[PDB]
C-alpha cells in the first residue's frame, strides 16, 4: 500500500531475533519489512519541517546607486573631502585625475578625485539558520493486510528531535512502535535557508559564507546598513574624466548559476519545509500481530477484478472480489510452479492475506513475488479459482547481482551511514561501520572537495597511475580509490 | 470531451441494466478514472462507483461497473425500483481535467 | 559580482535530484568545447609544450590534458 | 554593438554567439520566437513523482560579470559615441606657414 | 543560464580603460584561494599525486600547479 510501485524502495530481511530492526527512510521510496508472520508494513519520509527559523546574515543581490557628485580638488592642494565618506552607505572609491588647464590648476598631475554615489538595495536574499531543534518529520505507515484504497492501516507519526520515539497504534492489532535519531539527520547545523523571492534552498556554511555580495547581517529594519558593497557597484574611470560608477545590475543569473548542489526546499508561513533527508528511525517490534490469524480458510468464487500487475521491484499485485459469502473471513493465495495450484514456491510479501467484511466483494491487494521463472498465480479456493501465469524475469544473480548495484547506492548516496538497512550486525556491523567511519573521513576530505567533472578526471587519472607503478604499495591503489571516484560519479542519481 | 452517455432507460424490478459511457484514450482507456454519479434530481449528487469495480461503503451492493476499451459499464441488477437518479459517468482525463458525462437519465417505468 | 563559489564544490548527496545536476555536468564540458572551438592555435602552442615536458610518452599526454584544461576553466 | 538596458558595450562576434541564452533572430517582433528557451527555464522533477517548471531568474548580472573587458560605449539615437579606438593618418605638412614670422 | 563565454578570453587592448580589468585578474585569483582555503585535503592528494609522476622534481610541482590550478575553477 502506497509503498507499491514507488520503487525506489528496499525490503529488509526480516526481526531475526531482536523484536528489532535498522530501517534507513528517505523521501523516496519506502521500506517494506517482512518478519516471521508479523504484517507486513511500509513507511516513506514525507515532509521534514522545519520551523521557528533565524537570519543568519542577508546578501543584496540587487543594487540602486544614487546621487553621484564628485570632488575636483587640484593637485598639492592636498585632498578632496565632500563629507559622504562620512557618511555610511556611501561608497567611494579615491582615483587620481590627472588633471589639466582645463579644470583648471597651477601644478599638473595626479589630482584626488572621487565620487561618492549612495548605495542602495531592493530585494534583499536572505540566510535564514536553522538547528536541529524546531525540526521535524511526520513519518507514515503502510501495514499491507487486505485493502486497496483505505483508522486501520495508515497511521501518522510526528518525529521530533526531541521526542525521538513514536507510539503509532493502529486499529486492529498492536502499534509498531519506531525510536528515531533525529539529531545525526543530514549534517545539519550545516544547511541554513536560503531566501530568494519565493523560492528556497539549503546550502551549505561555505559556499554560504563564501559570496563576495554585500553582508547585512541579522535584520532590515527601516534600511539596513550594507556591508562590503564593494562586489555590486563598481566604479573606474580612464582618460582622466571624472568617475564612471556602475550599478553592475542584479546577480539572480549567477547565484542562481552559482548553486548546482542545493536540494531544493519550499516554504510557506515560515514552516520551512523540506524533501530530502535520510533518517534512522528503528522499528521496535513485537507490539506488531497479525489480524485475525484463524477466520477458518474463507471459502466462495474469486474475480480478478483488474488484470493484476507487475511491478519494477519483482511483485504481483492482485485484487479479488470474493463473490460474496462471509464476513471477517481469510482466503489464502499460491505462487504454483505445478498443475493449476499444487506445491507454493516463492513468497508471499503481504501476510495473513484476508478478506475485510460482509457484503459481496472486499479486494484483498497482494504484494507476491513469483519465482524466477512463470508460475500460476493461484487465488485458493481448493477447487473453484482463477488463476494466472506470470513470467518473472531473470537468472539468480540474475537480479540478485542488480542487487550488488543497489547496494552500491544505497551506500553511495548515504554513504556509510547506510550500513544499517542491515539490522544488528553487532560484532560484525561493527566492521562495515568501523571500516568506514574512518575512512568516511578520509575520503570526505580528499575528494570531498571534487565535484562531478572533478571527480571524473581524478579517477581516471589515479587508474592511469594504478596501471603503470612499481611492485607493492601503489600495486592496488587506483582499484582501491580511482574506481571508488569514478563510481560515486555513476552512482547518486545516474 | 464531454464523455459520449446515452440519453435515459428503463426496466422490471430485479433485471439488470448496463448503462456504458464511452470515452476516449485520453481518459477513460488509458486510466482506471471513472466515476458514477448518482444524482437525485433536487438533491446534491454522490458517490456510487470508486475506481471502477469497487464500491464505498454505504453503496448497494446491487452495482457493478466494468471497463473495456473506452467503456464505463454500470450494470444494475436486483433492482428495488427507487433507485433512478440521473446517472452521470465522469473520469480524470491525462490533461489534469475531469469532464461528466452526457448523463443517463434513468427511467424506472 | 565576480560570484566566485561554486557550491557543486559541495553540493550535497541525497535521494532526490539537486538543482542542476544535468545542466551542470554537460555544461562544465560544453564551456570548455567552444573555448577551443574559438583558439585552435592554443591547441597548437599546447601541443608543443606538452611534448616538450617529461620525456615519457604517455604524462606528455596528461600534460595536453592539464593544459587544455586550464587554459579555458580558470584564466 | 551590445545593448542591456542603458550602458552598451562592444563584443567579439565570437564571444557574442557564444552567449547560452535563448537567441531570437532579431528580424522583427509582432511575435518574438524565442529559439532554445531550454537553457534559461530548468524543469525539476521531484524524486518521488512529479514534475517543476523553474525560472532560472534574471541571469542580468551574471551577463555583465562575462562582459569582463569589453569596452565602455556611449550612444544616442543615430551612433552610438564610441569611445576607445585608435587611427591611422599620414600627417600631411606640406602647406603650412609659420604665419607672421 | 551558466553563461559560458568570459569575454576576456578576447577582450580588447586599447590604451582605453576595460569593463573590469582590475577587480577581472584578480577576482581570478581571490577565486581560486578561499577555494583552497575550504578544502586543504584536496592539497594533501593532489600533492601526493603530482608527486608520483614525472620523477622530476620541478616537473613535480608543475604537476601540482597543474592540479590545484585545475580543480576549482574547471570542476
Amino acid at each position: 500500500i502506497r509503498c507499491i510501485g514507488v520503487s525506489n524502495r528496499d525490503f529488509v530481511e526480516g526481526m531475526s531475533g531482536g523484536t528489532w530492526v535498522d530501517v534507513v527512510l528517505e523521501h523516496g521510496g519506502c521500506v517494506t519489512v517482512m518478519a516471521q508472520d508479523k504484517p507486513t508494513v511500509d513507511i516513506e519520509l514525507v515532509t521534514t519541517t522545519v520551523s521557528n527559523m533565524a537570519e543568519v546574515r542577508s546578501y543584496c543581490y540587487e543594487a540602486s546607486i544614487s546621487d553621484m557628485a564628485s570632488d575636483s580638488r587640484c593637485p598639492t592642494q592636498g585632498e578632496a573631502y565632500l563629507d559622504k565618506q562620512s557618511d555610511t552607505q556611501y561608497v567611494c572609491k579615491r582615483t587620481l585625475v590627472d588633471r589639466g588647464w582645463g579644470n583648471g590648476c597651477g601644478l599638473f598631475g595626479k589630482g584626488s578625485l572621487v565620487t561618492c554615489a549612495k548605495f542602495a538595495c531592493s530585494k534583499k536574499m536572505t540566510g535564514k539558520s536553522i538547528q536541529p531543534e524546531n525540526l521535524e518529520y511526520r513519518i507514515m505507515l503502510s501495514v499491507h493486510g487486505s485493502q486497496h484504497s483505505g483508522d486501520e492501516n495508515r497511521a501518522k507519526v510526528e518525529i521530533t528531535p526531541n521526542s525521538p520515539r513514536a507510539e503509532a497504534t493502529l486499529g486492529g492489532f498492536g502499534s509498531l512502535g519506531l525510536d528515531c535519531e533525529p539529531r545525526t539527520g543530514l549534517d545539519f547545523s550545516d544547511l541554513y535557508y536560503l531566501t530568494m523571492n519565493n523560492k528556497h534552498w539549503l546550502v551549505h556554511k561555505e559556499w554560504f559564507h563564501d559570496i563576495p555580495l554585500p553582508w547585512h547581517a541579522g535584520a532590515d529594519t527601516g534600511t539596513p546598513h550594507w556591508n562590503n558593497k564593494e562586489a555590486l557597484v563598481e566604479f573606474k574611470d580612464a582618460h582622466a574624466k571624472r568617475q564612471t560608477v556602475v550599478v553592475l545590475g542584479s546577480q539572480e543569473g549567477a547565484v542562481h548559476t552559482a548553486l548546482a548542489g542545493a536540494l531544493e526546499a519550499e516554504m510557506d508561513g515560515a514552516k520551512g519545509r523540506l524533501s530530502s533527508g535520510h533518517l534512522k528511525c528503528r522499528l521496535k517490534m513485537d507490539k506488531l500481530r497479525l489480524k485475525g490469524v484463524s477466520y477458518s480458510l474463507c471459502t466462495a468464487a474469486f474475480t480478478f477484478t483488474k488484470i493484476p500487475a507487475e511491478t519494477l521491484h519483482g511483485t504481483v499485485t492482485v485484487e479479488v472480489q470474493y463473490a460474496g459469502t462471509d464476513g471477517p473471513c481469510k482466503v489464502p493465495a499460491q505462487m504454483a510452479v505445478d498443475m493449476q495450484t499444487l506445491t507454493p514456491v516463492g513468497r508471499l510479501i503481504t501476510a495473513n492475506p484476508v478478506i475485510t467484511e460482509s457484503t459481496e466483494n472486499s479486494k484483498m491487494m497482494l504484494e507476491l513475488d513469483p519465482p524466477f521463472g512463470d508460475s500460476y498465480i493461484v487465488i485458493g479456493v481448493g477447487e473453484k479459482k482463477i488463476t494466472h501465469h506470470w513470467h518473472r524475469s531473470g537468472s539468480t544473480i540474475g537480479k540478485a547481482f542488480e542487487a550488488t548495484v543497489r547496494g552500491a547506492k544505497r551506500m553511495a548516496v548515504l554513504g556509510d551511514t547506510a550500513w544499517d538497512f542491515g539490522s544488528v550486525g553487532g560484532a560484525l556491523n561493527s566492521l562495515g561501520k568501523g571500516i568506514h567511519q574512518i575512512f568516511g573521513a578520509a575520503f570526505k576530505s580528499l575528494f570531498g572537495g571534487m565535484s562531478w567533472f572533478s571527480q571524473i578526471l581524478i579517477g581516471t587519472l589515479l587508474m592511469w597511475l594504478g596501471l603503470n607503478t612499481k611492485n607493492g604499495s601503489i600495486s592496488l591503489m587506483c582499484l582501491a580509490l580511482g574506481g571508488v571516484l569514478i563510481f560515486l560519479s555513476t552512482a547518486v542519481s545516474a | 470531451s464531454a464523455l459520449t452517455q446515452p440519453a435515459s432507460v428503463s426496466g422490471s424490478p430485479g433485471q439488470s441494466i448496463t448503462i456504458s459511457c464511452t470515452g476516449t484514450s485520453s481518459d477513460v482507456g488509458g486510466f482506471n478514472y471513472v466515476s458514477w454519479f448518482q444524482q437525485h434530481p433536487g438533491k446534491a449528487p454522490k458517490l456510487m462507483l470508486y475506481d471502477v469495480t469497487s464500491r464505498p461503503s454505504g453503496v448497494s451492493s446491487r452495482f457493478s461497473g466494468s471497463k473495456s476499451g473506452n467503456t464505463a459499464s454500470l450494470t444494475i441488477s436486483g433492482l428495488q425500483a427507487e433507485d433512478e437518479a440521473d446517472y452521470y459517468c465522469s473520469s480524470h482525463t491525462s490533461r489534469g481535467t475531469w469532464v461528466f458525462g452526457g448523463g443517463t437519465k434513468l427511467t424506472v417505468l | 559580482a565576480v560570484t566566485l563559489p561554486s557550491h557543486s564544490t559541495r553540493k550535497l548527496q541525497t535521494r532526490s535530484q539537486t538543482w542542476l545536476e544535468s545542466r551542470e555536468y554537460t555544461k562544465h564540458l560544453i564551456r570548455v568545447e567552444n573555448w577551443i572551438f574559438r583558439n585552435p592555435g592554443f591547441a597548437l602552442a599546447a601541443a608543443a609544450i606538452a611534448w616538450l615536458l617529461g620525456s615519457s610518452t604517455s604524462q606528455k599526454v596528461i600534460y595536453l590534458v592539464m593544459i587544455l584544461l586550464i587554459a579555458p576553466a580558470y584564466s
